[PDB]
């Protein structure tokens, strides 16, 4: 198109790490600054 | 793990009794164990295969013994360990004997 | 039997013998010894920490002082777990999660 | 040893090969007996300390010399852990930075003091406790993640204790491995261990260093991805005035 490529807010390895671990159990849980869940899918 | 994490906190000796308690044999008397064995039931702790036979559903040894030879025990007796319960068979338990299905009356 | 009278002196599952004229009460007591994950499972879900958080901190002014530091080890996974928030009881899983086809294709 | 294993030898922190003798305590020499066996004594009124010498030791210090405590006594290299404990934490950092330089030097390159300097700072990022504040009294911590306990548990919240502490000497790869964070401790060759011991406590990261941050792909802390540039803004003058004639309706 023309566009300055992407930004890719998210890393796919990143979503792709939490969930392995989950498969195994193992929360993991992603939290912001000031310290509440954040969320990183919602895909 | 390398310490064995579960296997702490609730002692069970670092593992082999841990490691038993699914494959291995060997129970773990859960609660509230009320019984005897060598001293008291061991609470929070192992239990052979046959120890829980021993303790709940009871030992019922059968005591099979061949045709035509007439046994030693009387009726109502308390037959101990180490003792003949017939010249065919002794006794592993301590317990009393009776007559499962005779061969003279 | 015999209404307030004869009495069991003994822990035992029982057998009422009609033809002997007796009862006959087996030497065996109700344990609960589970067996399996559910049994280890069972034995943490009945576990109080902030109590064994106190048998350590008072395993360290009056012991015997020859291993101390295997009670020691005991304390850090107690209160990691304790402050964590933890129910050690999900170190034995109920429901397996299942990683999504194309994480593994 | 000289060369590269030397360099090793020094970042790795080990006990090295010709573990030259160091005085313990500061006092008077007394050399005795160069033929059976080959002893340094380090006296004053009070203590006395005997070093023996295993003979083919080329110490270089002749009798009743004068001594200064953690001195070298018989020549080659310092065994930094006995450094550490009988003349200082800073007293070490100078040592290994002095000494790898050495190498560097001799051989025939330059490179600031100042890099060696930050690894050596880390070798000591650690330390050990004596008597606790909200923990176990055998713990290794993090040198500032217990400053917070020690100087602000007497700057407001006052009681309990500061925490009482002791330096440690880890050797680099070691001070590798005890970090804060699960996320970079993992890579390492055992992965269960760390997964287990961190999910069991509530464990965070905060994702301080670099590695972490790229294992998960995260844009690195670092330059223009550093909190202290990264949020900077930029607009034009007449966008400028399009702001003041839209932030008072």
């Amino acid at each position: 198109k023309g566009e300055d490529v992407p930004e890719p807010s998210v890393p796919e390895s990143f979503r792709v790490l939490v969930k392995e671990l989950q498969a195994l159990a193992l929360d993991v849980q992603t939290l912001d600054e000031k310290d509440n869940p954040v969320d990183i899918f919602e895909g | 793990d390398v310490p064995s994490k579960i296997g702490t906190l609730l002692d069970l000796s670092a593992t082999e009794l841990e490691q038993v308690l699914y494959f291995n044999k060997y129970i773990v008397l859960d609660p509230k164990g009320a019984v005897l064995d060598g001293v008291p039931v061991e609470k929070r702790q192992l239990l052979t295969d046959e120890e829980y036979r021993e303790l709940r559903y009871g030992k019922q040894e059968t005591y099979p013994l061949p045709a035509g030879v007439d046994a030693l025990v009387k009726d109502g007796e308390e037959v101990v360990k180490g003792q003949e319960l017939a010249p065919g068979v002794v006794s592993r338990m301590d317990g009393v004997a009776l007559y499962r299905f005779p061969r003279r009356v | 039997a015999d209404g307030g009278k004869v009495k069991s002196e003994i822990y035992g599952r029982v057998e009422v013998d009609l033809v002997r004229n007796v009862v006959r009460v087996v030497e065996s007591y109700d344990i609960d010894a589970r067996m399996g994950a559910e049994a280890i499972q069972e034995l943490l879900k009945e576990l109080d920490l902030e109590k064994l958080e106190r048998e350590l901190l008072e395993e360290m002014k009056h012991p015997s002082r020859a291993r101390r530091a295997k009670a020691r080890k005991r304390l850090e996974v107690v209160r990691a777990f304790l402050d964590s928030g933890n129910r050690p009881e999900w170190m034995i899983l109920e429901a397996v999660p299942v990683l999504p086809p194309d994480l593994r294709p | 040893t000289q060369g590269l294993p030397r360099v090793i030898e020094l970042f790795e922190a080990r006990r090295p090969k010709a573990k030259a003798v160091i005085s313990e305590i500061d006092g008077v020499v007394r050399i005795e007996e160069g033929e059976d066996r080959l002893s340094v004594f380090v006296e004053s009124e009070g203590f006395s300390k005997e070093y023996k010498l295993p003979k083919d030791a080329r110490l270089l210090v002749k009798d009743g010399d004068y001594v200064e405590a953690g001195q070298p006594l018989t020549r080659g290299a310092i065994d930094p852990h006995q450094l550490l404990e009988a003349k200082g934490p800073e007293a070490v950092e100078r040592y290994l930075v002095d000494e790898i330089q050495k190498v560097y030097r001799a051989q025939g390159v330059k490179l600031h003091d100042k890099h060696i300097e930050i690894v050596v700072r880390q070798m000591l990022k650690y330390v050990e406790v004596t008597d606790p504040g909200d923990s176990r009294l055998l713990e290794g911590q993090v040198l500032e993640k217990w400053d917070v306990e020690a100087l602000n548990e007497r700057l407001i919240a006052e009681g309990k204790v500061p925490v009482a502490w002791k330096p440690l000497l880890m050797g680099v790869t070691k001070s590798a491995l005890s970090t804060k964070s699960w996320l970079s401790a993992a890579s390492f060759q055992n992965t269960t261990h760390v997964l287990t011991e961190a999910a069991i406590a509530g464990k965070k990261d905060e994702l301080i260093g670099l590695k972490e941050n790229v294992i998960l792909g995260r844009l690195i802390p670092a330059g223009t991805g550093s909190d202290f540039v990264r949020f900077t803004q930029v607009v034009d003058q007449r966008t400028l005035k399009a702001i003041e004639e839209a932030r008072k309706e």
